[PDB]
């Protein structure tokens, strides 16, 4: 069964240290392997500083979240 | 040759030539290096004739911005400018080819410089350089005006016909037998001999008949007629202060004369030592270290301008006007 988010759905990002803390991104896969400590992987529209637009997330960094609307991150 | 690669379509990309500047608009960092490497021609897209062109129409593309330049200034002299009141009495009135508006009480700016004209000072000395080129009419600046516009059109024209014309086989840009040749035999030897003639034939007879007081049309329109065996520099102008334009004339007609020479012993091989810069020769064949050694050379030469501007006389009542003569050396010494 799929552990983590379905893929493509809208994640908000718990990580306190993370660019993209508490915006949400786009679930790009998670990595069923239970050896992977952060197997979630989510996508941003908005690059960070280090103009890296992908990171790889934790099950418990990650819940799910509706996808932005106007003006929203 | 092929024109029909010039379209508007890449006007709007905003960043095709730099490849670093693909993701377009991500941060306002991207803004800022599109302005810093816009013309950073060799670390864009294409290949070293794409490079070769783009600096050579540039160039051509400067020539054109700086002849529209001299055509507004001739432009502003003829019909924005007190240049007949200072020519009949340059003591008296300041000159001034720049005024103002009265928007916000902006007229205040605007000083009395003649009974008819109010404006800024000038302190450039295109007044003494008009009086020494012997330009006295209206109708004569509006004349050169219209020569730089007509050398503005040229120029951008060139610069849009070279950005095709020249090809990746081209390579007329590394000749450089040629090119110094051609630029010191033609550019600054025939150059210099023209402008002797130019001085002799238009300059001398109108600056004697100003100097005297003459302001006939028809004399308007006998070398060495005033001018004493005092050697040059060691007698002055008593009328106007300068070294006489004889004696400038014939100084052009020498050092054109001097450098057809250097020109031609070169091209006759007479110059010996070779060797002793032939590392140079085979090192410096390179766009920035051209750049750089004309840049020193032009440095140096702005720095003898500054200098010389001020200490040798040589433009009519430009050693009295004193804004005139301190504004060129400092703007002079700065360029250096
Ligand atoms: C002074 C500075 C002079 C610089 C040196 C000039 C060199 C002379 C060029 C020789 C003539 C030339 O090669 O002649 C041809 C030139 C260059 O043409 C080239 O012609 C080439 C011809 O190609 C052909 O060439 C062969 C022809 O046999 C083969 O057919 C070949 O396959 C084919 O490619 C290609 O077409 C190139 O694309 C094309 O650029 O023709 C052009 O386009 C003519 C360009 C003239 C521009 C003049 C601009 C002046 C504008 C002043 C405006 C003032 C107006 C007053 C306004 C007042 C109002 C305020
Ligand atoms: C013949 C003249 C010449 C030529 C052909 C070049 C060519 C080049 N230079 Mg430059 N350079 C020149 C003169 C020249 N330089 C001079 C005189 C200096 C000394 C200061 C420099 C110093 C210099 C540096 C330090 C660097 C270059 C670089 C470059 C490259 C492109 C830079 C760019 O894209 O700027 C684009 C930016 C602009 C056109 C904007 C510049 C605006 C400045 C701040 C001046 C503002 C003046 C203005 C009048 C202020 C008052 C107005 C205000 C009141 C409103 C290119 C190879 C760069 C490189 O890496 O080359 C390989 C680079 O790093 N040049
Ligand atoms: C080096 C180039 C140069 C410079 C710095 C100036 C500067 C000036 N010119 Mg101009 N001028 C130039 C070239 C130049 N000119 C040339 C080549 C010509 C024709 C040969 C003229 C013909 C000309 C005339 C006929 C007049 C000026 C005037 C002026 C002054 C006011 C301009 C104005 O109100 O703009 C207004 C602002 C704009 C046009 C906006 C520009 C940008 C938008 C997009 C257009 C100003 C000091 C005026 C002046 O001195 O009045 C007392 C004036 O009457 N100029
Ligand atoms: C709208 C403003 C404006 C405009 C359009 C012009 C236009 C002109 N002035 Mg200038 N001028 C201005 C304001 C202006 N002036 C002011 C406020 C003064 C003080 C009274 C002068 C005083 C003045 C004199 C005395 C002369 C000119 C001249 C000229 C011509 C020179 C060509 C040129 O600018 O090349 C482009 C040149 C530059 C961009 C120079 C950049 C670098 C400068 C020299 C740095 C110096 C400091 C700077 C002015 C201020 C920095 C601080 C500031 C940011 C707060 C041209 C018609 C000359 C001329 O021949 O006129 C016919 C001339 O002799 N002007
Ligand atoms: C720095 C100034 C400069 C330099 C070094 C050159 C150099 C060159 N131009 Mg010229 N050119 C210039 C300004 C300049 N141009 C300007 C301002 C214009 C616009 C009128 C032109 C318009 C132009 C055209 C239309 C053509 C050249 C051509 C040439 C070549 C010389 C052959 C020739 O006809 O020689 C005799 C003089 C060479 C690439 C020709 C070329 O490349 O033919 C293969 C050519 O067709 N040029
Ligand atoms: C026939 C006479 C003649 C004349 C009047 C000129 C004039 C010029 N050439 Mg030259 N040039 C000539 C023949 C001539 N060229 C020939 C026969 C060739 C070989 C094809 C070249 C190849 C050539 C090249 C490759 C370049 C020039 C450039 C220039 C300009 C350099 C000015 C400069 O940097 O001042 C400096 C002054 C100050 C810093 C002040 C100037 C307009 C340069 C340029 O930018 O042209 C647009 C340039 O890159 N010329
Ligand atoms: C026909 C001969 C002739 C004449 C009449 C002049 C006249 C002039 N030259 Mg000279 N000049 C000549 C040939 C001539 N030059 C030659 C062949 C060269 C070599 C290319 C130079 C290189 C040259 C330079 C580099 C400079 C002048 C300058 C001058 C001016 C001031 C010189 C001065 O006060 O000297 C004073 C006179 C003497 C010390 C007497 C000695 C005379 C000889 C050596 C004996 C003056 C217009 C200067 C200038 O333009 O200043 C604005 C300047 O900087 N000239
Ligand atoms: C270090 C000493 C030194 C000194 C004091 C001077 C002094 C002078 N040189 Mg220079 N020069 C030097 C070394 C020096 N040069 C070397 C080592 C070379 C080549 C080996 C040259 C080649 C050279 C040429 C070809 C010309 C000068 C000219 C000039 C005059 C000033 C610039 C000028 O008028 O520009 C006007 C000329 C230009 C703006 C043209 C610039 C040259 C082209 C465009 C550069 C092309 C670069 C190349 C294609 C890059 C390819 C790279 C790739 C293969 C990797 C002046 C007499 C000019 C002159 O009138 O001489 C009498 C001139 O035409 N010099
Ligand atoms: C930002 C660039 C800049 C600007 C805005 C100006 C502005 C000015 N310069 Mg120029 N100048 C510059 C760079 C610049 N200069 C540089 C780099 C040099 C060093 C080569 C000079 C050397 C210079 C001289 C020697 C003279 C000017 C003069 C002038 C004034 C009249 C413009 C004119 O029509 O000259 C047209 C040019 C001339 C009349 C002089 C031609 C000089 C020949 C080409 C010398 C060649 C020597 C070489 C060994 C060959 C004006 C204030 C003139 C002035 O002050 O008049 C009152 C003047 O006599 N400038
Ligand atoms: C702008 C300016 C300036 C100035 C400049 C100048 C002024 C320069 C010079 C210029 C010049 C003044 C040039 C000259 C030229 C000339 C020439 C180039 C000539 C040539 C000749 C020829 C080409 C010849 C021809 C012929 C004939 C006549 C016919 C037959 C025979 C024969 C072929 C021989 C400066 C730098 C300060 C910078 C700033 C501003």
């Amino acid at each position: 069964p799929w552990v983590g988010p379905k893929k493509g759905s809208w994640v908000k990002v718990l990580r306190p240290e993370s660019y993209w803390y508490q915006t949400r991104g786009q679930v790009v896969n998670v990595n069923q392997k239970p050896e992977i400590k952060y197997p979630v992987t989510v996508k941003f529209d908005r690059v960070n500083f280090s103009n890296v637009n992908t990171n790889g997330f934790a099950l418990w960094e990650v819940i799910e979240a509706p996808a932005p609307g106007p003006g929203e991150v | 040759a092929i024109f029909r690669y010039v379209n508007a379509t890449l006007w709007s990309k905003a960043g095709h030539f730099n490849k670093a500047l693909s993701k377009g608009a991500k941060t306002t960092t991207w803004i800022w290096n599109l302005h810093a490497s816009a013309h950073d021609f060799d670390i864009q897209q294409g290949s070293a004739g794409l490079i070769a062109r783009k600096v050579f129409s540039s160039g051509l593309a400067h020539l054109s911005l700086v002849f529209f330049w001299l055509g507004g200034m001739h432009f502003h002299g003829a019909y924005l400018s007190n240049y007949s009141a200072w020519l009949k009495d340059p003591k008296s009135v300041a000159p001034s080819s720049h005024i103002a508006y009265s928007l916000v009480g902006q007229d205040i700016l605007n000083s009395y410089t003649s009974q008819y004209f109010s404006g800024i000072t000038i302190t450039s000395g295109f007044f003494q350089l008009y009086r020494s080129e012997g330009i006295v009419t209206q109708s004569q600046l509006k004349y050169a005006c219209a020569a730089s516009l007509i050398a503005t059109l040229i120029c951008l024209s060139g610069s849009y016909l070279h950005m095709q014309l020249m090809s990746k086989f081209t390579s007329f840009y590394k000749k450089f037998q040629s090119l110094s040749q051609s630029h010191l035999i033609i550019m600054f030897g025939f150059g210099s001999v023209s402008f002797s003639a130019h001085q002799i034939h238009e300059a001398l007879p109108i600056n004697s008949l100003l100097d005297s007081g003459i302001w006939d049309p028809q004399l308007f329109s006998a070398i060495l007629l005033g001018t004493p065996s005092a050697i040059t520099g060691k007698l002055l102008n008593p009328s106007t202060g300068s070294i006489f334009l004889s004696q400038v004339a014939a100084h052009h007609l020498a050092v054109g004369i001097v450098f057809i020479t250097l020109g031609l012993i070169k091209w006759c091989n007479l110059f010996f030592s070779r060797n002793a810069i032939l590392s140079l020769r085979l090192a410096y064949m390179d766009y920035h270290a051209q750049l750089s050694i004309n840049l020193a050379v032009w440095a140096s030469l702005s720095m003898v301008a500054a200098h010389h501007l001020t200490e040798i006389p040589v433009y009519p009542y430009e050693s009295t006007d004193y804004p005139t003569v301190l504004c060129l050396f400092v703007h002079h010494a700065c360029l250096s």
